[PDB]
């Protein structure tokens, strides 16, 4: 048998046989990523402290203005 | 030398053609039964040299030397009737050799049943005549009357003091039937089926008494041999090949016959000389198939210079057999005639080893398909191979027989069975 399971009218051999099964396509997948890429693009260091001590410089002001109108 | 001719006062089987009167008054005109007396008396161990010094090799497709067959029969008899069964029947195709001795001269046959029967110190012949050959086997019948009626044979081998008598078996249409080994059980009642070799029929055959099966052909010219000369008769055919085969020219030659020749004849000057020629000349053989039909083929390539010996023929990858020398021509579909050869084969098996009984319908199955096309190129790997499975496995050499001629199909004509193959496939899609 084997050859009256995989037909293939004509073939004249045993060979070229069907042989159609799951494999990649021709030319493989598209690269596939495996690295980490955490993207660090936020705000620094600073900026952030700039950021917090920026409203502690003002926002405290506006604190102690709105205790001002307060009194 | 230069073999092939044959001068007619040197063909052993006159009367061959029936022209003449085959009984008695017409036998004994051709020399049949004339000092047999004297043989018998000069003894068997004498008649068993004088056989094997002649060089006669079988004539049937055993190809054995006769006279060391006959040798092996037990000289002191422990109280078994040593036999001598007459392989009368033939039925491998292509053959009537033996059809034209059982009739058209049989007194020749019957005088070789008495001369190899106390050449092998028998006590009894069984003329195992084919089944089909009822004609024959009446001829047969009326000689042995004749030769029982003339003091010949039965109670005193023609005068002499040797009690011998023959007793004519005809079997029912069995080419297996006709095997060494399976002629004993044919002709003791059972089956046709052969037995295995181990106890061979020198030793224990028919009946379980010893015996040694000879074809018609060879005990038929050992009469002439001993009468002529055993010098004279190995004076033919090369050195270890010798006599004067009886052929049969088959099919696809535009005058088919059966004519005695001497051996180590070459197979194209047989076909030119005697049966004419290839039908459409020798430019259009296709092949031959120079044995019976257990024999691998010729391809014409091969054949214009092939000797028609045992010895040559089986050096040319095939076997002289009952050199009944099957000729095809160029019109011919070859793989369509071993296919039916292998249908015989399949028909006439009498299927009790398995490797014959199984494998040789398989054969004709792949036969059947190859000469269509049906096949794929590798299967004519696997013929090869299935038939190198049936070929050393069987009981008897039938299953040889069998897987011979698509083995020589294959080693030849692989082109044409792969053109078919690929001329399918192409004819699909
Ligand atoms: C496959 C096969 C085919 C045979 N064909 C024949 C045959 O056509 N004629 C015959 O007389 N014996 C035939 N025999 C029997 C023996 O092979 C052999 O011919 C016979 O027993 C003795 O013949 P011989 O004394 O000339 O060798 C055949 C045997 C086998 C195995
Ligand atoms: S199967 Fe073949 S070899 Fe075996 S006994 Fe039958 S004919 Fe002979």
């Amino acid at each position: 048998t084997e050859a009256m399971i995989r037909n293939k009218p004509g073939m004249a051999s045993v060979k070229d046989m069907p042989l159609l099964q799951d494999g990649p396509p021709p030319g493989g997948f598209a690269p596939v990523r495996y690295a980490r890429r955490i993207s660090n693009t936020g705000p620094s260091a600073m900026a952030m402290f700039l950021a917090v001590s920026g409203a502690f410089a003002w926002g405290m002001y506006q604190v102690g203005q709105g205790n001002k109108i307060r009194r | 030398t230069h073999f092939g001719g044959l001068k007619d006062e040197d063909r052993i089987f006159t009367n061959l053609y029936g022209l003449h009167d085959p009984f008695l008054k017409g036998a004994m005109k051709r020399g049949d039964w004339h000092r047999t007396k004297d043989l018998v008396l000069k003894g068997t161990d004498w008649i068993v040299n004088e056989m094997k010094k002649s060089g006669l090799r079988g004539r049937g497709g055993a190809g054995f030397p006769s006279g060391l067959k006959w040798s092996f029969m037990p000289k002191v008899s422990d109280g078994r009737p040593s036999y001598l069964v007459v392989n009368a029947d033939e039925s491998e195709p292509g053959t009537c050799k033996d059809r034209e001795i059982m009739r058209h001269d049989p007194h020749k046959l019957l005088e070789g049943c008495l001369i190899a029967g106390v050449g092998m110190r028998a006590s009894a012949a069984y003329i195992y005549i084919r089944g089909e050959y009822v004609n024959e086997r009446l001829n047969l019948e009326k000689a042995r009357r004749e030769a029982y009626a003339a003091g010949l044979l039965g109670k005193n081998a023609c005068g002499s003091g040797y009690d011998f008598e023959v007793y004519i078996h005809f079997g029912a249409g069995a080419y297996i039937c006709g095997e060494e080994t399976a002629l004993l059980e044919s002709l003791e009642g059972k089956q046709g089926k052969p037995r295995l070799k181990p106890p061979f029929p020198a030793n224990a055959g028919l009946y379980g008494c010893p015996t040694t099966v000879t074809n018609v052909e060879t005990v038929a010219v050992s009469p002439t041999i001993l009468r002529r000369g055993p010098e004279w008769f190995s004076s033919f055919g090369r050195k270890n090949n010798a006599g004067t085969k009886l052929f049969c020219i088959s099919g696809h030659v535009n005058k088919p016959c059966t004519v005695e020749e001497e051996m180590s004849i070459p197979l194209k000057e047989l076909i030119e000389r005697h049966c004419g020629g290839v039908r459409g000349g020798w430019d259009n053989l296709l092949a031959i198939i120079p044995g019976g039909s257990s024999v691998p083929l010729i391809p014409k390539n091969i054949c214009e210079d092939v000797l028609m010996d045992f010895d040559a023929l089986k050096a040319v990858q095939s076997g002289l057999g009952t050199a009944a020398v099957i000729v095809m021509d160029k019109s011919t579909d070859v793989v369509d005639a071993i296919a039916r050869l292998s249908y015989f084969y399949k028909h006439e098996s009498c299927g009790q080893c398995t490797p014959c009984r199984e494998g040789t319908g398989w054969l004709w199955m792949i036969m059947e398909r190859m000469k269509v096309g049906n096949a794929k190129l590798e299967e004519i790997d696997m013929l090869q191979e299935v038939t190198k499975q049936i070929e050393g496995h069987t009981i008897c050499a039938l299953g040889d027989a069998a897987a011979w001629p698509v083995q020589g199909l294959i080693r030849h004509f692989r082109p044409e069975l792969e053109r078919r193959i690929r001329e399918r496939a192409e004819r699909e899609l």
